[PDB]
């Protein structure tokens, strides 16, 4: 399984009419220099480590 | 050099094990650590600990709350439902009658058993109520790693309070039953059934 | 071998955009932004460089977007 | 043979929910609103597809008497217009006359609940929105549309796991969309290139399960 780890760099704003979900900016740790932003659900501070699914897809609103 | 036994004694095994190692009741704090590339300083052991009984200031923090010892987190999460609120000796025993169990059958230190149910089971993406429009459809989200941690304990302590609810089995046998069979990926247990039917949809209406 | 952003070349509604946003917390819809973003961004910086053109922008607003 | 109620999430069934089912009381005692009322739904401000039970007593009729309620791998819950969902007990006996299933759907919507004649179980119960707490948790939910595509029952029952569950919604309604589940079922599914009744697609689906799951 295409297993794939993402590291915090830092927060941008908040997205989304449930107020829960938070625009975030992350870099994935194995062969750096790119980066995505992304939308996590739960609470996140900057350098936390999640468990990306797909690798390339971003969303960019919610309603 | 050569220490005597006191006035008032001790028994020997006391004195032997608790000095040479910082341990459980019976249990070591070396081995096993995280088989997972994440939620490390959300585990929280090292620091060891005796019983899993401590008045935690963990509450008041943000992220406080992953500095608590997670055994004691998971007594944090049975006490709960009514009848057994409050009622934290209760708690911590039955922990330790399962861990009684959990380190007879394939002993395997049985927080070993402890740390794979949780790494196993949380849903490393999830869904919300998103709006769109009248319609409210869902969009598939990464969750954070703290509620990995949370909706792990959860749908243990629920899905074993219900399997022990209206028959002869225990709370401390079905608990130890929902471990073994989320230790190890089979989803035969409660939770890495409902860990996956999340992870169904995400993947479905992404 | 569209008829609107607005005008005869469409880069004049790209620092029209720049004209139209407020002095404050245009930095939290800037740092939204991916790196393709900038590959499609210099573009109009080469563009209107090229088209000598400081009429309807200024120096400090595409060096203060640019830093 | 186990007689299955909610409460078991394990065991591989089929269940039935006659969603958007048509019933209203009125007062006069307290009837249904149907042929007694079809003179008086304007005289009442009311609607005309609001006052189809027949297809739901139709239905129950139909579905209760399968043989695969009588193999034992069948449930029914039912929602109605108004969202009032219920858990059913394969072992009722429904009443073939409309009067005594109307006393008894009364019965049922006032009372919260019908009980056992003889024992100490529920025969019917009013139960909480959603189903999916009710539902086992492996299950493929799927709608019956005319407007989805038509597949054959018999393979795609035998696509299914050793353990995954199946339930499938039917809007019990006269005429209208079929987006009463939307927020709920993985696929919409068709049964037949022609235009049908619920029953006949309730018989179908049973029918082809038992074909599939080997019940004679």
């Amino acid at each position: 399984t295409p297993v794939t780890l993402a590291k915090v760099i830092k927060v941008l704003g908040r997205t989304g009419s449930r107020g829960g979900v938070t625009q975030v900016r992350v870099e994935f740790l194995e062969d750096t220099s790119r980066t995505i932003v992304r939308n996590v659900k739960g609470p996140v501070r900057e350098n936390d480590i999640l468990v990306l699914m797909e690798s390339e897809r971003e969303a960019r609103r919610l309603r | 050099f050569t220490p005597v036994v006191l006035a008032t004694p001790i028994p020997e095994e006391v004195q032997q094990a608790q000095t040479e190692i910082k341990l459980f009741n019976k249990w070591s704090f070396e081995e096993v650590e995280v088989k997972d590339a994440s939620l490390v300083d959300y585990v929280q052991v090292r620091q060891p600990i005796f019983v899993a009984h401590t008045a935690g200031r963990y509450a008041n923090k943000r992220f406080r709350k992953a500095q608590c010892p997670i055994i004691e987190r998971l007594t944090n999460s049975l006490m709960m439902n009514g009848r057994n609120n409050g009622k934290k000796l209760k708690a911590v025993r039955i922990i330790k009658h399962t861990l009684d169990i959990i380190n007879v059958l394939t002993d395997q230190n049985p927080i070993q058993v402890v740390v794979d149910a949780i790494t196993n089971t949380g849903p490393r993406e999830d869904t919300t109520r998103v709006g769109g429009g009248g319609a409210a459809r869902r969009q598939a989200v990464d969750v954070s790693p703290l509620r990995r941690v949370n909706q792990a304990i959860a749908l243990l302590t629920i899905g074993a309070r219900e399997a022990a609810f209206r028959n002869i089995k225990t709370i401390a046998e079905t608990l130890a039953e929902e471990l073994i069979n989320a230790a190890k990926g089979s989803s035969t247990s409660y939770a890495i059934k409902k860990k996956d039917e999340l992870e169904r949809v995400a993947k479905s209406n992404r | 071998m569209v008829l609107i952003a607005v005008n005869k070349t469409p880069e004049q509604y790209i620092m029209d955009t720049l004209l139209r946003i407020r002095m404050s917390q245009l930095e939290d819809a800037l740092m939204v932004m991916p790196f393709s973003y900038v590959l499609k961004f210099l573009k109009f910086i080469d563009t209107v460089m090229q088209n000598k053109t400081l009429l309807h922008s200024h120096l400090p607003l595409i060096c203060k977007n640019l830093f | 043979p186990p007689v299955l109620t909610s409460k078991d999430k394990i065991t591989k069934r089929m269940i039935v929910v006659l969603a958007m089912a048509s019933l209203e009381t009125h007062k006069i005692k307290y009837v249904l609103l149907n042929d007694d009322h079809q003179g008086l739904l304007k005289k009442m401000g009311r609607d005309i597809s609001e006052a189809r039970p027949d297809i739901t007593h139709q239905c129950l009729l139909t579905l209760l008497d399968s043989p695969i309620n009588k193999a034992g791998k069948l449930q029914v819950y039912i929602q109605t217009s108004r969202g009032i969902l219920i858990e059913v007990n394969p072992t009722v006996r429904i009443p073939r006359t409309f009067k005594r299933f109307s006393g008894l759907m009364v019965q049922l919507l006032h009372k919260l609940s019908i009980r056992s004649v003889n024992s100490e179980e529920k025969l019917l119960k009013v139960i909480k929105n959603p189903i999916t707490d009710h539902l086992p948790t492996k299950c493929r939910k799927v709608t019956l549309s005319f407007d989805a595509p038509v597949i054959r029952v018999q393979d795609y029952i035998e696509k299914l796991d050793d353990d995954e569950s199946i339930c499938v919604f039917v809007g019990a309604m006269a005429r209208g969309k079929d987006n009463f589940a939307d927020e709920y079922v993985d696929e919409k599914v068709g049964l037949s290139n022609y235009p049908l009744s619920a029953s006949v697609a309730c018989s179908k689906f049973c029918h082809g399960a038992e074909d599939a799951w080997n019940i004679l």
